[PDB]
């Protein structure tokens, strides 16, 4: 049972550096080594074998050195599309992948264009009331919370979700969910979201009546 | 022209069994072994066992005894049977062959096998547009909210995988039981372009086609 | 006319490895020279034209250059899709062939699949009777194969037809077949293909009865 | 759209001399020239003759002497004659355009013709089936022996294109002056679903189909 051992856990670059990330066997496997990248939802996708031979189709950008317990693994010139999670993987004896790494681009820097939704008819019709702020495509991945019912800042009722970097424009979506009672939201008028950025030298508020159809 | 599909449970109780199925496509698990991969939800990818083209079964010294693995080389299958299954257990399960030059480069899409004594429930999606009378911007972003389902995954496409724009598919929340997650999506062309999400619910095997009215 | 050394007759690289094929003009050719591959029963595929022009196709990895009189192509990954032969043309003054490059790669070894066939009645009801056996799939090269009829080594009516590597797979493919009379046929019981190859320890044997058919 | 064809008499006699053509395609020979281009079996390119633009005739040095090359720049062909042919002359002609920037880019299926005395024989098509008790794994190797047939080439498929996967069609060798030649393949959905091998040799006009019985 041989251990793998990968490296940096997490990369952060520019795009056009050049990474590298290694990764170290509990025991000699020679040249038996395979690296894989992975997407979010999707499977490993493998990208070098025997350490260094790279799977056809697989840009000459990437590519792998080593022998024994040590081997590297570079990124000359990252793009945004290789925002992923990489693991190595040992077929020497058995198989054993490493911890894996994941390589986050550095950008420039974007603000969070907030969206709001009033609970949907549809769910209000069975008793219940969610509010949903989506503060989509942004950067760096630091933002603020923040829900205001009618100046009140409620919070025993709010879920956040940060999404995964975006390998198209290296940027950060983020969702808060108000759910309550559609009892709840009715002894109330003013729902405001606001959300404050590191881009904006104040919130970035986005309110919605709650009377309309 | 190679391909590999895990069929099973995707919500399992405690200490009962997992029996898994790795259905192999455009080779022989004659000359081709095949290999299980599990990756917790969040983490990495833990090979738990394999089966070479001649039989033979190795497995990871961490589940070498909770598990089995055998073949039936008159119809492709490898299966994969794990005891003394505990919630640590819940993971995407995924199948490799290894022909014995190439190895682990053809992967199943996986399965997500959840260990609880929960009970499945199929989500509640609701469509998310604007107020009725938060005026458009042109380009509108919409989603769907897919909440109260149980257990992962749940996977959401817009117009059947025809928009893919800006999709912010959001990462499931665990509220007390059950799971909550949004989808995002842009577009300029809805009102007129009739934009519909396309959850789907494989624990559940329930299907939701949402689609995203006017207000 | 003008002469075109090519060099190496045969290559047999490693997946990977950076293979190089030269070419030397007994004469100044410019920049006149192309590069052609060929695979099995396929008309020759021109990869690079002007020393180092790459026409439409040839993959990035795959490059020309040389000097006056020094010219070679090379491939900066050998992938098992690279095997085949190859050609140098100066077409500086009329035109020349180099002999060719015969590129082989090197795989793990791969122990064949033998399959034997008893002959086909329609066939006996000829007078005559051909016995095919078949190694698919194999690496490395090297395999022997002989026919045992009731315990004897026939040598006679025995054609062998080994294929060439399959860039596909970098695997051999060998068919034997042993030809004799239907009386001679019919007057055996026991038929035998037995394969010799270094990855058994024991022969592969493959036989049929003919009192079974 | 550009493309050549060579066509010709693909048997001839040692001493003879060999008539053949080359048909141009999506392209004029008044703007472009053609080679010609041999290769015996298992050996090397060897250009000989070849036709300018202007209709101008270049030979290889060596093979000069017994090389005519001509054409109907109105009919789009180029025509090559050879004297007295040898075994050594046995190969596949391939006929390629130049044009003047572009030199030997596109390429003809190419015509084999063979050197001999031999008398052209049709082959035979057997079935390469397995039986006589033996074994079974659901994933079973097939094929046809097409055999004794002259000259060389024909051409196999199987199930006239249906996944044709997996086949190994082996290269004819000589036995006895005649070639025998065995195409393998593998199925999974046989016996239940057919397999049957689509044998060609023009040589002798034969075009059979035998299917994969038992």
């Amino acid at each position: 049972d041989i251990q793998m051992t990968q490296s940096p856990p997490s990369l952060s670059a520019s795009l056009g550096d050049k990474v590298t990330i290694t990764c170290q066997a509990s025991q000699d496997i020679n040249k038996y080594i395979a690296w894989y990248q992975q997407k979010p939802g999707k499977a490993p996708r493998q990208l070098i074998r025997y350490t260094s031979i790279l799977v056809l189709g697989t840009p000459s950008r990437f590519s792998g050195s080593g022998s024994g317990r040590d081997f590297s693994f570079s990124i000359s010139n990252v793009a945004s599309e290789d925002i992923a999670s990489y693991y190595c993987l040992q077929y020497g004896n058995l198989y054993t992948f490493g911890a894996g790494t994941k390589l986050e681009i550095k950008r420039a820097d974007a603000a969070p264009t907030v969206s709001i939704f009033p609970p949907s008819t549809e769910q209000l019709a069975t008793g219940g009331a969610s509010v949903v702020c989506l503060m989509n495509n942004f950067y760096p991945r630091d933002i603020s919370v923040k829900w205001k019912i009618d100046g009140t800042e409620r919070r025993d009722g709010v879920l956040d979700s940060v999404t995964d970097q975006d390998s198209k424009d290296s940027t950060y979506s983020m969702s808060s969910t108000l759910s309550l009672t559609k009892a709840d939201y009715e002894s109330h008028n003013l729902y405001t979201c606001e959300v404050v950025h590191k881009t904006s030298s104040s919130p970035v508020v986005k309110s919605f009546n709650r009377n309309e159809c | 022209e190679v391909k590999l599909l895990e069929s099973g449970p995707g919500l399992v109780q405690p200490s009962q069994t997992l029996s898994l199925t790795c259905t192999v496509s455009g080779f022989p698990l004659t000359t081709n072994g095949v290999s299980w991969v599990r990756q917790p939800p969040g983490k990495g990818l833990e090979w738990i066992a394999a089966i070479s083209s001649g039989g033979s079964p190795y497995y990871n010294s961490a589940l070498k005894s909770r598990l089995s693995i055998n073949r039936d080389t008159s119809k492709s299958q490898v299966f994969l049977k794990m005891n003394s299954l505990q919630t640590e257990d819940t993971a995407i399960y995924f199948c490799t062959r290894e022909d014995g030059w190439n190895y682990f480069d053809y992967w199943g899409p996986g399965t997500m096998v959840t260990v609880s004594s929960a009970q499945t429930t199929a989500p509640s999606v609701y469509p998310l547009a604007p107020g009725c009378g938060d005026t458009t911007s042109s380009t509108v972003t919409l989603g769907c909210l897919v909440k109260g389902y149980f257990p992962e995954p749940v996977t959401v496409t817009w117009n059947s995988g025809a928009l893919s724009s800006d999709v912010h598919t959001f990462p499931a929340v665990l509220q007390s039981g059950l799971y909550t997650l949004t989808s995002s999506v842009t577009s300029s062309t809805w009102p007129s372009q009739t934009v519909t999400c396309n959850v789907a619910h494989p624990a559940s095997s329930t299907k939701v086609d949402k689609k995203l009215e006017r207000r």
